[PDB]
């Protein structure tokens, strides 16, 4: 009947990013108490790597109803409003509705930071993250996310401060490795941002290997713009091919195959990708421009 | 304990660059 040993295993496989255990081992504890304030927090997190958008709008919303005074209710359900959305005001609305309830409770802050962290507001996601680094210490995920958000903004030897403490930590971490190939690429430094995207894939692949393809997709994208910008255009259209088959309606992988094709002279092949882009996302300032390249030399044969 | 889907890549307009410097050389 002693169940705490439970949540340090669940909690492992969340950092090692072995999430289909996780959830078997967390349900286990949660078939015993559902109000577990130190394993709820991970069992939320669980649902959303998942996408159980099922499971998380039933609990989230359960907790609020009998439990209104417990912060990780409105964490959920602020949890919940962030996977999918885009009601996003209404996440920071709840998540600061749980640090004004227990301003100790460090699971909201970095939910919180990353409201501001997607609507681009820098500034204060940043804030978010070194206030949970301080409640959930020893926990690398606060400090993979100041870095990040120290990369994009040209802080790049701050960036690489937290990225190697957060590698020392949980070093067998995809999203740890993939967020400094991502940082390494804004730098222009395209030849180490092929073995980072390379080894988080290896790591995600064979080995915590269960098709975590759910929620996501990214990583073959990035692949793709390494190659292109390494000038490997024969490598680089591959890794977009499959970033289609997982998601076959993006826009952005369209206009990424069409510009290779521009890259390599395909015009007529390309425009029909750069076309079959706009079809989708309208909007296109950068499909846009190039097709107006793409012509200007069509007059001219 | 919370994620944020892995940052994604997009082209940028400077990207351009790389289909000037094609030709411009060649």
């Amino acid at each position: 009947e002693n169940l705490d040993v439970v949540v340090s295993l669940a909690e492992r496989h969340y950092y090692n990013c072995d999430f289909k255990m996780c959830y078997k081992l967390t349900s286990v504890v949660m078939e015993k108490d559902p109000f577990h304030a130190s394993c709820l927090p991970v069992h939320i997190g669980t649902l959303v790597e998942l996408n159980k958008a099922n499971e998380l709008f039933y609990l989230s919303h359960k907790l609020v109803d009998l439990y209104p005074s417990n912060p990780v209710s409105w964490f959920a359900v602020g949890c919940y409003y962030l996977m999918v959305g885009h009601k996003n005001e209404h996440a920071r609305r709840y998540l600061s509705k749980a640090t004004t309830l227990e301003k100790t409770y460090g699971p909201a802050w970095i939910a919180y930071g990353h409201s501001f962290a997607v609507e681009s507001e820098h500034d204060q996601a940043m804030a978010a993250y070194f206030t949970a680094a301080q409640l959930m210490k020893g926990c690398h995920l606060p400090m993979l996310y100041i870095g990040l958000e120290y990369g994009l903004t040209n802080n790049s030897k701050l960036a690489e401060r937290f990225f190697s403490q957060a590698l020392s930590i949980a070093p067998e971490d995809p999203f740890v490795m993939h967020e400094v190939g991502v940082v390494a690429f804004q730098n222009g430094e395209w030849k180490t941002a092929e073995k980072w995207f390379l080894d988080a894939l290896e790591k995600i692949k064979a080995i915590g290997n269960e098709v975590t393809v759910d929620k996501w997709e990214p990583l073959l994208n990035n692949l793709g713009h390494v190659c292109r910008k390494l000038k490997k255009y024969a490598e680089a259209l591959d890794y977009h091919r499959q970033a289609l088959v997982l998601i076959p309606q993006n826009a952005s992988t369209y206009s990424a195959i069409g510009y290779i094709h521009s890259l390599m002279g395909n015009f007529e092949n390309a425009v029909d990708y750069f076309h079959t882009a706009l079809g989708l996302r309208r909007d296109d300032t950068f499909s846009v421009t190039m097709l107006g390249h793409c012509i200007e030399m069509y007059i001219g044969d | 304990m919370l994620r944020r889907k892995p940052t994604r890549l997009e082209l940028k307009l400077d990207d351009i660059e790389e289909f000037e410097n094609i030709r411009k050389d060649l």
